[PDB]
DNA sequence: CACCACCACGCGGGCGGTAGCGTGCTTTTTTCGATCTTCC
DNA sequence: GGAAGATCGAAAAAAGCACACGCTGACCCGCGTGGTGGTG
RNA sequence: AUGUCAGCGUGU
């Protein structure tokens, strides 16, 4: 059901829909997606679980 | 693609928002005129920028996003027409790039001839609006 | 008036916040220079 | 105690708690969403005071490239303002009893 | 008379950065896109 | 038979959160540029 | 002859 409701379709879809989540405003681009998702959670400077 | 834009940058940092900005391989332009200033010696020859705080930008979007240079050391912020940032054609700044001493040519000639640059960076941009909306 | 928003001695040589003395020296600077703006027939670029 | 003073303001602006407080008076006389009013206060769209003889209508909100559009197609007497001043002159312009 | 040190100061603003910052309340009002339905 | 009125659900934004008193600390631009001034 | 922030506490 959540797949259903989901309108992404690839994974440069749903990087360009987090990074609208994000900043919003800004133009969603590939580059930009993507070093925010990276730095989100799966980056040593940012992210930090104890 | 490529493309120009406008950056005012913090106040005194233009040099270092330009050595940065060519660290990251953008095209940072600033004009240099070198001319007569009042000092202790009597008009002696100083080149200083046509106005502080203030650097036009190439750099494609895609390559370098946006909000990687408003966080660049050294710049303030964006000059933007509307929610967009603006778009400078190429052929004036080519133009101003050529025209190093001097219709367009002499609005050149007239920005550099004038000696106070609270009037020449306000006259750049009169031009450099101008050809935008002739552009658009 | 000034009374109601007052400049407090601080008896150490400064004064204290006053916040709306803040406010509106933003103000009256951001006029001052908005009508230099103006005055010297800036593009619509910059004014705006 | 009680001399005020004045700033001659040299452009107009907006009064916030007309425009902000729920439910908004200036758009609530002006018909016109929070959102438009909001964006062509803070100068990213144009909005039109004299609709003329073109297609275009009193009180549209125009970006940046429909405002440049008009100017190269119907660009003889349309009026279309940006900011603060743009909606005080529709406010004007606008006749309360009619 | 450059030469280093010292102080006005002024306009400037989000701050610092080659980005984000926020993460344990409840109620009321708006509003805005999505659905529907329905009706002329 | 498709546009407009009705619904509606969620997202957002605002407004509120007792009284009185006592005490403590901590703070109340900036900052980088330009002008000025003593100097060896 | 202030203000504010934070903390502690008293009486309800």
């Amino acid at each position: 059901e959540t797949l259903r409701v989901d309108p992404t379709n690839d994974r440069l879809s749903a990087l360009v829909e987090i990074y609208r989540m994000m900043r919003p405003g800004e133009p969603p681009t590939r580059e930009a997606a993507e070093s925010l998702f990276e730095n989100l959670f799966f980056s040593e400077d940012r992210y930090d679980l104890s | 693609m490529q493309s120009w834009y406008l950056l005012y940058c913090k106040r005194g940092q233009l040099q270092r928002a330009q050595e940065h900005l060519e660290r990251q391989a953008v095209n940072c332009l600033a004009p240099m005129i070198t001319l007569e200033k009042i000092v202790r010696g009597k008009r002696t020859a100083v080149s200083e920028p046509l106005c502080p705080n203030y650097l036009f930008v190439e750099f494609d979007p895609e390559v370098i996003h946006t909000t990687t240079i408003n966080a660049t050391r050294g710049v303030s912020h964006f000059v933007r027409f509307g929610a967009s940032p603006a778009i400078v054609p190429s052929a004036v700044i080519h133009q101003l790039s050529v025209y190093k001493p001097k219709g367009a040519f002499e609005g050149f000639q007239a920005i550099f001839t004038e000696p106070d640059g609270e009037a020449r960076c306000m006259l750049l941009l009169n031009l450099i609006n101008k050809e935008i909306k002739h552009s658009v | 008036p000034p009374d109601l928003r007052p400049l407090v001695p601080l008896d150490g040589g400064r004064f204290a916040t006053s916040d709306l003395n803040d406010l509106y020296r933003r103000v009256i600077n951001r006029n001052n220079r908005l009508k230099r703006l103006l005055d010297l027939a800036a593009p619509d670029i910059i004014v705006r | 105690r009680e001399r005020m003073g004045h700033i001659e303001l040299a452009s107009p602006t907006a009064h916030i708690w007309f425009l902000k407080s729920l439910p908004s008076r200036i758009g609530l006389l002006l018909d016109m969403p929070l959102r438009d009013i909001e964006r062509v206060l803070y100068f990213e769209s144009y909005v039109v005071i004299e609709g003329g003889m073109t297609n275009l209508e009193r009180q549209q909100i125009l970006t940046e490239e429909q405002y440049l559009d008009a100017l190269e197609e119907f660009g003889d007497e349309f009026d279309a303002k940006m900011g603060a001043e743009a909606i005080q002159a529709l406010l004007k312009s606008m006749d309360l009893e009619q």
